[PDB]
């Protein structure tokens, strides 16, 4: 009806349709702490919200009131909870509420309550038809919004909408190959569809990642993804990878490449590799190089790795 | 000389740690470069050729900022009207870290206020009359323990608190943040924290929880809000801290987690980022760096012969340099990064992180590294609960003398 910023907005204490119920002030005690000096409009709405809640009034007026309470503080989980109780009691049109939550999330995308509310609605309706496109719009404004990605994974998994996600992942990686949220989604999609056991799929992924690394040598996400899809089986189980990385050593070098080499050597030593002493010496030299020159911020970590290698092999 | 102290961030070789975008620009590298340019300017303002004055934590300014916020706040804090116990906790913990005494009158007033926030169904809400929620419940319990008086301890309705936790427990081991709310790793931490402090843990309360948390660790090594999601410092701290409380750290791949968190420290800024390829932020001084003392204890329990006996596995000096030079508001209070405004949340976590960076402790070994003037030394903080270690022992001892509600 009327928004909190509308020129014709009227305080609830002045509304005739609300005259029959007494507002309930918030009791902060005689000697308040962390006392917020609320604006008159804020307190007005919450004094009446407290009244309807305490009275557990499942009414249309109470429903409209929650909308104002939310605008004043969208992080108030108690209001959202009551609004959901009202949606059910009043048998409100859920598609209408979806249009409402859509606008709200667009305005405040970094809020836990709005995304949870939307999930509840999709669950109640068992209708995910608007989700992927809506999420895509949010991500178009902030490609790393954590809540957006979490909601996207839930929808895809709950309603089995895997068909076009890898294509979506590739598009976002084209836009920003450094978007770690997208590499995470990539793993999410593959691990839940084909899996990484299919050697053809793994080869495709290792090739894809290596190409991205050659394109942007200092992008940590690609390096982390490479290790991520190979670590469970063991980095030493892929002999050709060591050589290829060793070839890029002189040129496409970086702390990421050197660190990856140490990780390979660690696994090799842990798997009774041949020429153990030689491998250990190479690993230790690299740990020193990393600690003293190429990755000094992680000096303590690399020194620890050097000592660990010596205690184990 | 005692009046000059060389800094890691000011070394000439440090310029080599600047971002290398490989001549391929994307929104990510552009934002990272912008932050780095600003940070370099700040770093340079603390160097006068070979003269490098000791860094100073503006204790008194922070103290006055905190003292004021504990009583009143402008309507600018309306957005936190559902998190008032958090304001109490952030402020009380900051004062505690600064070794600033809390007047008896203030302590009693906080106790009374938190009592008003406590729900008859158990737990605490974000304000008087609000529904209980694990986030403010965690904050309220911590605040009460920081005060540490029997008056504070007794405010907690332990019988209802345990019932409330039960009312949020899911069959897969996870917990809801509140009735009809959402689930993510933060809930497990909030629940484990308050349950262990108040001695209300039952054998089945956290049945399955450790396994659920482990499912949240992902390919990166860190932990996401829920299984499948991107690793983030906030959720990773909650996950490991919860497992430490449950003594189930081994449920995780501690190796991949260690490599992940250490990688989150920014080679140039010195501070920590929340997730790979995002920006440095002062609050991660606690959420991320706080994972190292936890990992240290976990590995130590396993008998790791390679663990250090004097340092955490991150650059303690660089973190202190980032916090002291880039996260202090001239008017008092701390923040995310230069250009951002101060707030009590960042004041609490920047200080908590600074304390962790200054103090190493393992077994009978203690080794301090207080950068700058000696007065910068803060009181220690417990890596699991993030309240003074003395407060943890005192609370646990007190509550251990009471039985678990209804056994
Ligand atoms: C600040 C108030 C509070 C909180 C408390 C303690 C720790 C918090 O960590 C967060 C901080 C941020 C915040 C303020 N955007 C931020 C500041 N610096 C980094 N980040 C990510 C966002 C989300 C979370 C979470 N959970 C967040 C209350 C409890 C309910 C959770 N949310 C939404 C919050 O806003
Ligand atoms: C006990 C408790 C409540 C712990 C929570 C700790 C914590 C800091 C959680 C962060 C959660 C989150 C959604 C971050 C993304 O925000 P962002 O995108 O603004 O930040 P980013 O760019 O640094 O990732
Ligand atoms: O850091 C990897 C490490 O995490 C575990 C859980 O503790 O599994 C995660 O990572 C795997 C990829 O490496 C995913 O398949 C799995 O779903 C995710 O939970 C460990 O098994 C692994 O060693
Ligand atoms: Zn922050």
């Amino acid at each position: 009806f009327v928004s909190l910023d509308s020129p014709s907005y009227v305080l609830y204490r002045d509304r005739a349709e609300w005259a029959d119920i007494d507002p309930v002030p918030q009791n902060d005690g005689p000697n308040p702490v962390v006392q917020i000096i609320y604006s008159d409009k804020f307190r007005d709405v919450y004094d009446y919200f407290r009244a309807v809640l305490q009275r557990d009034e499942r009414s249309e007026r109470a429903f409209k009131l929650t909308r104002d309470a939310i605008e004043l503080n969208a992080a108030n989980y108690t209001v959202w909870h009551f609004r959901r109780v009202l949606l059910k009691s009043l048998q409100k049109d859920l598609h209408e509420e979806m249009n409402y939550i859509t606008a709200i999330i667009e305005e405040q995308p970094k809020n836990y309550q709005v995304w949870h509310h939307r999930r509840v609605l999709v669950e109640w309706l068992r209708d995910p038809s608007q989700e992927l496109e809506f999420i895509a719009d949010i991500l178009n404004q902030d490609a790393k919004n954590y809540h957006a990605w979490q909601h996207r994974q839930w929808v895809i998994q709950e309603f089995k909408l895997w068909d076009n996600e890898l294509q979506y992942v590739d598009q976002l990686l084209k836009e920003d190959v450094r978007n770690n949220s997208v590499w995470n989604q990539r793993y999410f999609v593959i691990s839940n569809t084909t899996g990484y056991n299919d050697r053809a799929v793994l080869e495709r992924e290792v090739q894809y990642t290596l190409e991205m690394i050659k394109l942007v040598p200092h992008n940590e996400s690609a390096w982390n993804y490479l290790k991520g899809i190979l670590q469970d089986r063991g980095l030493s189980k892929y002999p050709n990878l060591l050589n290829q990385l060793l070839d890029l050593q002189p040129s496409h070098s970086s702390p990421y490449l050197i660190a990856f080499l140490v990780d390979i050597y660690e696994d090799m030593l842990e798997n009774q590799c041949d020429n153990k002493e030689d491998i250990l010496n190479k690993a230790l030299e690299l740990c020193e190089i990393l600690a003293k020159e190429k990755d000094t911020i992680r000096k303590e970590y690399w020194r620890y790795i050097g000592r660990s290698l010596q205690s184990k092999h | 000389p005692v009046w000059s102290e060389p800094l890691y961030s000011l070394r000439p070789e440090h310029a080599r740690e600047r971002l290398q975008d490989d001549s391929v620009e994307t929104v990510t590298s552009i934002e990272q470069a912008k932050v780095e340019e600003k940070i370099q300017e700040v770093f340079s303002s603390y160097k006068f050729n070979h003269l490098v004055p000791r860094l100073v934590l503006q204790r008194e300014k922070h103290f006055h900022y905190l003292k004021r916020g504990l009583r009143q706040l402008t309507d600018a804090y309306e957005c936190l009207d559902a998190s008032r116990p958090w304001l109490c906790y952030w402020i009380l913990h900051s004062l505690e870290l600064l070794d600033e005494p809390i007047p008896q009158i203030v302590a009693t007033d906080v106790c009374q206020f938190l009592e008003l926030c406590q729900s008859p169904e158990g737990g605490f809400g974000g304000g008087p009359g609000q529904y209980p929620h694990l986030a403010p419940t965690y904050a309220a319990v911590n605040a009460l323990c920081i005060i540490g008086t029997e008056e504070a301890y007794d405010i907690i309705n332990r019988e209802k608190l345990l019932q409330y936790l039960y009312s949020l427990k899911q069959p897969d081991g996870s917990f809801l943040m509140h009735v009809g709310g959402e689930v993510d790793v933060r809930s497990a931490y909030c629940a484990a924290s308050v349950a262990s402090l108040t001695n209300i843990i039952t054998p089945d309360l956290f049945e399955g929880t450790a396994e659920w948390i482990a499912r949240c660790q992902n390919w990166e090594g860190g932990i996401g809000g829920v299984p499948g999601m991107e690793a983030h410092g906030g959720y990773t701290f909650c996950g490991l801290a919860a497992l430490v409380i449950l003594k189930r750290e081994r449920s995780l791949n501690l190796k991949s987690l260690l490599q992940w968190v250490t990688s989150r420290q920014m080679r140039f800024e010195g501070g920590f980022q929340g997730r790979c390829n995002k920006l440095v932020d002062g609050c991660y001084s606690f959420w991320q760096a706080g994972l190292l003392p936890l990992l240290h204890r976990a590995l130590h329990a396993q008998g790791d012969p390679a663990l250090s006996m004097s340092h955490w596995m991150f650059h303690q000096q660089a973190l202190q340099e980032y916090i002291l030079m880039c996260c202090q508001c001239p008017a008092g209070g701390l923040l995310d990064k230069p250009g951002k405004s101060r707030d009590f949340y960042h004041t609490c976590y920047c200080l908590s992180g600074l304390s962790i960076a200054q103090h190493f402790g393992s077994g009978a070994m203690l080794h301090d590294v207080v950068l700058g003037v000696p007065e910068n030394a803060l009181q220690p903080t417990h890596p699991v609960y993030n309240i003074g270690p003395d407060k943890v022992i005192q609370a646990t001892t007190y509550f251990l003398q009471k039985p678990v509600p209804g056994f």
